[PDB]
């Protein structure tokens, strides 16, 4: 099971402040240690700090700027990182990661992607994009969703909950204004459809908005 | 108390005046030698008392003469003070 | 001996950015390295102690980190009373040894001279010569160029010029002309006049008094 | 308060000698180590020497050349260095520090601008810088004094005994034959002057000259 | 702090080809190296701990080696399930650091 | 073998002039070196012991310095009696090794 949960995204204005969170399951000894990192769309891993729930000390990076102060919660086992005065260099996904104690992180987060911007919340308009009625059938069909008009990252969109992934593409978002958009295609056998319904899930974790749409085709 | 405890810790109380004044004097005989770590005070200190435990791990030590010397005063005093408390202890027991 | 090399010897930021200086030992140190700040005539200043621990009474601007040989000195968000010369210091071996040091320069919005001529005092005179003198004060950049002219003649002898280090109040420079005359040469003349051409105008900045 | 008392300034002969004091003040441990740092003007710091007042013993530098003698006063808490045989390369300002034995300067002293030469000792000519009457007013006005004719370095010029520092500027010395001069230069506001008084104060510590000169109008 | 530096920045490799990734240390840090794998839009996984001790989970394809400064992470003929990015991390002195990552290409 | 590098071979130098000979080691040596000087058709001459502890008999013009792997010879006021080559040597680790030397030329 998921060792190390973490919310899908937190929205916040420059100057303000937000608390990540990081609930911790399966054997939590009381050796463990609690790392956070922080990566940058196109950068790499940066270590920022350390914690053991166990005495509650923590330290931090003195390589960059003090921003984060790590506290915990031994009673529900969560930890959790308090970023303070946010700027746009700020922007980036904190993943989270237990260590026993012997060096390595065993277990990581699926991350929190923290947006640091003034734009409002806007929930995404998902489309069907089935093929036009002149389009040659082929061999293999091809699908899609269209999920445009949103803010901030990210989203996650899988087909039939997860059960269809082979074939699948989901392009990157691009930048409109102050709205994200972007695609995802399924490619399966033209004899399986509609015979088996294909529909894509979209989620988006900013908003607590996860919306379906089946993939019809065009009468 | 007689005789068996009073040595034993007159020894212990002995031995801190060793480490604090060792560690004191290694730092003034240290001072001039070029390439000396043991320099300062606070590690002088924990320097001594690895030094009178016979730890010594290598990450401070005299390169001195009268630093060596000073050395060999925090050993003799720290063998002796841990090792008249084992005969002091050693004496307990043999008189039930 | 313990060598710190602290590179580049100069280092240009804008206001408001977070700056790092460098120093590196010819050796492992461990932590055992000292920050100093030393301002135009003035006596060095302890800001960060044993590579990140903090001194009372250094702003929160001023952090530390790095250990064995690489080490670094930050500012977060640079202002103008940060220009100064910063030196690093080890104490892991003896003997202590000091950073070649490092000195900041903060690159501002520029700003046009503000021109000042003074004539010669009642004090001055009577002890037996004259001395006119020109203030050149708050400019930037450092780049600029006085002119004297005596009754619309150029003058160029006896000209004594002198220019401040970038000012830790604005950011910017000053500069001093002074045009030194003996009493009797100061007597046989009527204008005086100083010109100062920056980039800020195409126009020379111009100040001009008459004797009486 | 001033925890190392400097003297402002010393003046000596190539060949001849110099004796410099540190009077201390504050928390005077036992195991206080007083140190010397040499720095002529446009070069950096350079470690001369140190010495504990509580045994006496002292080192010195051996990269450079051996002249300066550290002693101690434990009665008087005051360090001396004694410099031997000075040539024009001993011109420079000697700063003292003390150590509390753990690396670190904490306090560094005024430090003694020291200058070897063979001229004489000349008391500074101080003139008031008072606009033309046909000069513009502005919001702000600028006033100054004109240090001329001493010699050596330094001089210490501060405005209304150091009441009024804000837009202040003092201009290094130049060399002339034998004697230095500089201008120092104040900014207030026009409608602060002549009904608030200002006057410059001008210390000459290598011949204990400190001298005011009131800034008046020209009538 | 001990710096990490994998070169190259980005590795290509015909399929079915023995690849090699590189990490280096600033200074010695013994075998308290790990190596961390990280695809798109995905979380870091644990490949390899201790230099070259395998991971239950991890296929037999990737191999660890290297000692003191040097240290190399490897992929018995590599198939399209191994676009990534590779990263290194210390545990020898405090702080923790990672490379700056190296990306392979198929 | 500990290696003795001594740059340059050739130092020249006015009269009266405060001059510096240099002598660096493969590997750190502590301050186990010392400084020797050799005139024309001579035998070589103790100076230095230890980097910087002088021998009673050698002027005061000479002076040592260094630690380590650095080192330095230096001579206050040059004067024509200091024309001869001038060697280190350390006693580290065995074998003794000696530099390269150094003529002063005046």
């Amino acid at each position: 099971q998921v060792q190390l949960q973490q919310p899908g995204a937190e929205l916040v204005k420059p100057g303000a402040s937000v608390k990540l969170s990081c609930k911790a399951s399966g054997y939590t000894f009381t050796s463990d240690w609690i790392h956070w990192v922080k990566q940058r769309p196109g950068h790499g891993l940066e270590w920022i700090g350390e914690i053991i729930p166990s005495y509650g000390r923590a330290n931090y990076n003195e390589k960059i700027q003090k921003k984060a102060t790590l506290t915990a919660d031994k009673s529900s086992s969560t930890a959790f990182m308090q970023l303070s005065s946010l700027t746009s260099e700020d922007s980036a996904v904190y993943y989270c990661a237990r260590e026993r104690g012997d060096g390595y992180f065993a277990v990581w987060g699926a991350g929190t992607t923290v947006t640091v911007s003034s734009a409002k919340t806007t929930p995404p308009s998902v489309y069907p994009l089935a093929p036009g009625s002149a389009a040659q059938t082929n061999s293999m069909v091809t699908l899609g969703c269209l999920v445009k008009g949103y803010f901030p990252e990210p989203v996650t969109v899988t087909w039939n909950s997860g059960s269809l992934s082979s074939g699948v593409h989901t392009f990157p978002a691009v930048l409109q204004s102050d709205l994200y958009t972007l695609s995802s295609s399924v490619t399966v056998p033209s004899s399986s459809w509609p015979s088996e319904t294909v529909t894509c899930n979209v989620a988006h974790p900013a908003s607590s908005t996860k919306v379906d749409k089946k993939i019809v085709p065009r009468d | 108390s007689a005789l068996h405890w009073r040595a034993a810790g007159a020894a212990t109380v002995l031995l801190v005046i060793v480490l604090l004044a060792g560690s004191y004097l290694a730092v003034l005989a240290e001072r001039g030698a070029p390439g000396a770590q043991l320099i300062t005070y606070p590690r002088a200190l924990w320097w001594s008392v690895e030094t009178a435990t016979t730890v010594g791990y290598g990450d401070l030590y005299p390169v001195t003469l009268w630093g060596r010397l000073v050395a060999v005063v925090v050993m003799v005093a720290g063998i002796t003070s841990f090792g008249l408390v084992t005969a002091a202890l050693a004496t307990w027991f043999v008189g039930r | 001996d313990i060598l710190l090399t602290q590179s580049p010897a100069i280092l240009s930021v804008s206001p408001g950015e977070r700056v790092s200086f460098s120093c590196r030992a010819s050796q492992s140190i461990g932590t055992d390295i000292h920050w100093y700040q030393q301002r135009t005539n003035g006596s060095p200043r302890l800001l960060i102690k044993y590579a990140s621990e903090s001194i009372s009474g250094i702003p929160s601007r001023f952090s530390g980190s790095g250990s064995g040989t690489d080490f670094t000195l930050s500012i977060n968000s640079v202002e103008s009373e940060d220009i100064a010369n910063y030196y690093c210091q080890q104490s892991n071996r003896w003997p202590f040894t000091f950073g070649s040091g490092t000195k900041l320069e903060i690159k501002r919005a520029d700003a046009a001279p503000t021109v000042s001529i003074f004539p010669p005092s009642s004090e001055q005179l009577t002890s037996g010569g004259a001395s006119v003198v020109c203030f050149l004060n708050n400019f930037y950049p450092k780049d600029i160029n006085v002119k004297w002219k005596i009754d619309g003649s150029e003058r160029q002898n006896g000209v004594l010029n002198s220019w401040t280090d970038q000012d830790s109040k604005d950011s910017t420079y000053s500069m001093s002309s002074t045009l030194t005359l003996t009493k009797d040469e100061y007597e046989r003349h009527n204008s005086y006049t100083c010109e100062a051409t920056h980039k800020t105008s195409t126009s020379p900045i111009v100040k001009s008094f008459n004797r009486n």
